[PDB]
This record gives C-alpha cells, sequence and structure tokens, in this order.
C-alpha cells in the first residue's frame, strides 16, 4: 500500500496542469454580512466564502445544480447575485439573468474574471416550512436595495437585510420596513443617507418621492443607511452616518513607543489623519490612565527609527502633517515619554 | 430608469 502515493504526485501535477481549465468561483451568503462595520458589504480579508472549482467553460444550469446540491438548497429557491467591482471603488451584488444568462459558459459570465465571487440569495431558513418561495423578481421595474442601521451611540453599524421593492414606491413606504428590522418603534422618526462610495454618503432628503429619482444612479446593491432622528445622537462624537464613514475613510492605526523604554515594543492606538495635537493627547492619554499635559510627543525622524524633535504641546499641524513621512508596512509610529508631576 | 453604470 506505498503505490497508493505513487497517485499524490500524479494529481499534484494532473492537477497543476489542468488548472487552466477551471475557475474558482467564491460565494458568499448573506449572514456573512452581519458585523461588517465599514463600507460597501463585507472585508475581503475578513470574509468567508464557500469555494467552488468550477469548470472555466462550465455551463451555468450546471453551476445552480452542483450549488443547489453542495449547500442544501432547490435550485428554484435561491438567487445568484454576481459581486461587481465598480469605477468608484465599491464591490456591491449586480444582477444575473439566471436563464438567459443561463445558455453561456460559467467563465464568460464572470467576464474572465477569476476568482468570481458571487452574492447567494437564499430564502429565509424559518420562512422555509411556511412554503415560503423567493419571490419574483422584474429585472426592469423592482432593484434589490440593503438597508444598514447606524447606531451613534456605539458608532457601529447593524446590517439590516436586504428587500425587494419596485422603483415607483416611495422611500416613506419604506421606513417602516426600517424601524422594523432594527427593533424600532413604528413611526420612529429616522435619517437616511445613501452609501454611494466612501467618504461619499450622500442624505437622503426628500422621502415623497420614488427611489429611481431618491436615488442618483440607483442600481441593485445600493445602500442606504439610516439612524434615529433623536437629540441624543448630539451627544456622540459622529452623530450621522455620514460623519461615521468620514471618520472611517480618514482612520489610521498608529504605534506609540515611551522613547525611554529601550526597545519598546509600544501599543497601538487608531486615530484619525484630520485630528489635532488635543485630540491625539487627549486619546493616548485615556489610553494610558494620565493626564494629556503628561506626554511629551515626538515628531517623526522618517530616516532612523528613533524620536525626532519634541513635539511642542501648540504642534498647529493634524495627524496627517505628523505621518506623511511614512510608506507601506513602515507601521506609522511615534515616540512619546511620560511626565512628572 | 436604473441604470448601469457609475
Amino acid at each position: 500500500r506505498l503505490q497508493e502515493e505513487k497517485r499524490i504526485e500524479a494529481q499534484k501535477r494532473k492537477e497543476r496542469q489542468e488548472a487552466h481549465l477551471y475557475m474558482q468561483v467564491q460565494i458568499v451568503a448573506e449572514d456573512q454580512f452581519c458585523g461588517h462595520q465599514g463600507n460597501d458589504m463585507y472585508d475581503e480579508e475578513k470574509v468567508k466564502y464557500t469555494v467552488f472549482k468550477v469548470l472555466k467553460n462550465s455551463s451555468l444550469a450546471e453551476f445552480v445544480q452542483s450549488l443547489s446540491q453542495t449547500m442544501g438548497f432547490p435550485q428554484d429557491q435561491i438567487r445568484l447575485w454576481p459581486m461587481q467591482a465598480r469605477s468608484n471603488g465599491t464591490k456591491r451584488p449586480a444582477m444575473l439573468d439566471n436563464e438567459a444568462d443561463g445558455n453561456k459558459t460559467m467563465i464568460e459570465l464572470s467576464d474572465n474574471e477569476n476568482p468570481w465571487t458571487i452574492f447567494l440569495e437564499t430564502v429565509d431558513p424559518e420562512l422555509a416550512a411556511s412554503g415560503a418561495t423567493l419571490p419574483k423578481f422584474d429585472k426592469d421595474h423592482d432593484v434589490m436595495l440593503f438597508l444598514k442601521m447606524y447606531d451613534p451611540k456605539t458608532r457601529s453599524l447593524n446590517y439590516c437585510g436586504h428587500i425587494y421593492t419596485p422603483i415607483s414606491c416611495k422611500i416613506r413606504d419604506l421606513l417602516p420596513v426600517m424601524c422594523d428590522r432594527a427593533g424600532f418603534i413604528q413611526d420612529t422618526s429616522l435619517i437616511l443617507y445613501e452609501e454611494v462610495k466612501p467618504n461619499l454618503t450622500e442624505r437622503i432628503q426628500d422621502y415623497d418621492v420614488s427611489l429611481d429619482k431618491a436615488l442618483d444612479e440607483l442600481m441593485d446593491g445600493d445602500i442606504i443607511v439610516f439612524q434615529k432622528d433623536d437629540p441624543e445622537n448630539d451627544n456622540s462624537e459622529l452623530p450621522t452616518a455620514k460623519e461615521y464613514f468620514r471618520d472611517l475613510y480618514h482612520r489610521v492605526d498608529v504605534i506609540f513607543c515611551d522613547k525611554t523604554i529601550p526597545n519598546d515594543p509600544g501599543f497601538v492606538v487608531t486615530l484619525s489623519n484630520r485630528m489635532n495635537y488635543f485630540q491625539v493627547a487627549k486619546t493616548v492619554a485615556q489610553r494610558l490612565n494620565t493626564d494629556p499635559m503628561l506626554l511629551q510627543f515626538f515628531k517623526s525622524q522618517g530616516y532612523r527609527d528613533g524620536p525626532g524633535n519634541p513635539l511642542r504641546h501648540n504642534y498647529e499641524g493634524t495627524l496627517r502633517d505628523l505621518l506623511q513621512f511614512f510608506k507601506p508596512r513602515q507601521p506609522k509610529k511615534l515616540y512619546y515619554q511620560q511626565l512628572k508631576m | 430608469r436604473k441604470k448601469k453604470r457609475k
């Protein structure tokens, strides 16, 4: 039974050779969207896929069959929304003809893209018994919107699912769904934003208009963030969804090392390129239970890895001006020392 | 009129 080991290298090649024949279809299921705190639907590094080695010139009906089987669903009670990267640095689900663009080879539906990520829409697992089917979708008068709730109090995003809705329907007819899915009372006054892309978070002003108008460049996969219109958002440092998405686009992790501690491993803080000295000192101060006026920061020599000039506590710049001398790996870093009393 | 590109 060692000759069963003439076949480990007979596929360590037979597969290395045929590899050009196959593509990697990376399925994502909607659950992987919960918790995600950034833009778009997930995070390619923290996302987890169900991977499919599928024949480049395979068929799509063949995939749905293989798919339905492997994951355990009815080849007719599910939907494939191929993930699609856009010119604005955003990857969102896009339509697919599950019957017309189904005469084609799998590789070309991918647009010669491998790997090929595809959002897998499944009927809810509860609604299953109910005789629930996955509702019909008119690829011309309906749209699929994804819903995120923003909580200023935690400054976190709570996924709220998706919805088939006709375009003609008006934003006002969507707010009840939002209150509901967010665990909110009905008629709770809400504020709404389309997440267009990083740093762009347009606020949706006129509710009583149809989506087709209410959303600039409406498309399947657009994203509406909503939040309570409550006065206690104003005690939050990022009171609106927009302010969160800004501070997140501007967000940057920085290492801090005590100059006096030799080979100080130091620690990481997450800061914002448009913070100023007070904001940085106040932050890093909290992270060590000591007064900010007790921290002496040093600029960056940018060449030697040792602290540069002492940073006067009246520094008129921003955190960015201090960090512009860094590159990739060079793990953006400054030096401090604790002061007496 | 829902679009096709961005």
